[PDB]
C-alpha cells in the first residue's frame, strides 16, 4: 500500500515541480508601463502642419 | 469721412464685444484648467484602488 502510493506522490511530484517551479522564470509582466499624463504641459503647437 | 467715422466706431465696438467674449473665455479657459486638475488627482485615485 505505501509502495503503490509513493508511486502516484512520486509521479505527482515532478508534474507539480514542471507546472510550478517554471512560473518563477518570469512574473514580472503583470506589471503595466508607464502611461504617464500631461497636466497641459504639452499644448505647445499650432494648427501649422498636420500630415507630419 | 462721416460713413467711416461710423465704420470705425462700429469695429471698435466689436473690438470691445470680441473682449467680452474675450473675457468669457478666460473664465471659460480657467475653469476648464480646474477640470484638468482635478481629472489629473481622481484618475490618479483610480489608478491607485485598481491596484
Amino acid at each position: 500500500l505505501g509502495t503503490r502510493a509513493k508511486e502516484s506522490l512520486d509521479l505527482r511530484a515532478h508534474l507539480k515541480q514542471v507546472k510550478k517551479e517554471d512560473i518563477e522564470k518570469e512574473n514580472r509582466e503583470v506589471g503595466d508601463w508607464r502611461k504617464n499624463i500631461d497636466a497641459l504641459s504639452g499644448m505647445e503647437g499650432r494648427k501649422k502642419k498636420f500630415e507630419g | 469721412l462721416k460713413d467711416a467715422q461710423e465704420k470705425l466706431e462700429l469695429a471698435e465696438k466689436k473690438a470691445t464685444d470680441a473682449e467680452a467674449d474675450v473675457a468669457s473665455l478666460n473664465r471659460r479657459i480657467q475653469l476648464v484648467e480646474e477640470e484638468l486638475d482635478r481629472a489629473q488627482e481622481r484618475l490618479a485615485t483610480a489608478l491607485q484602488k485598481l491596484e
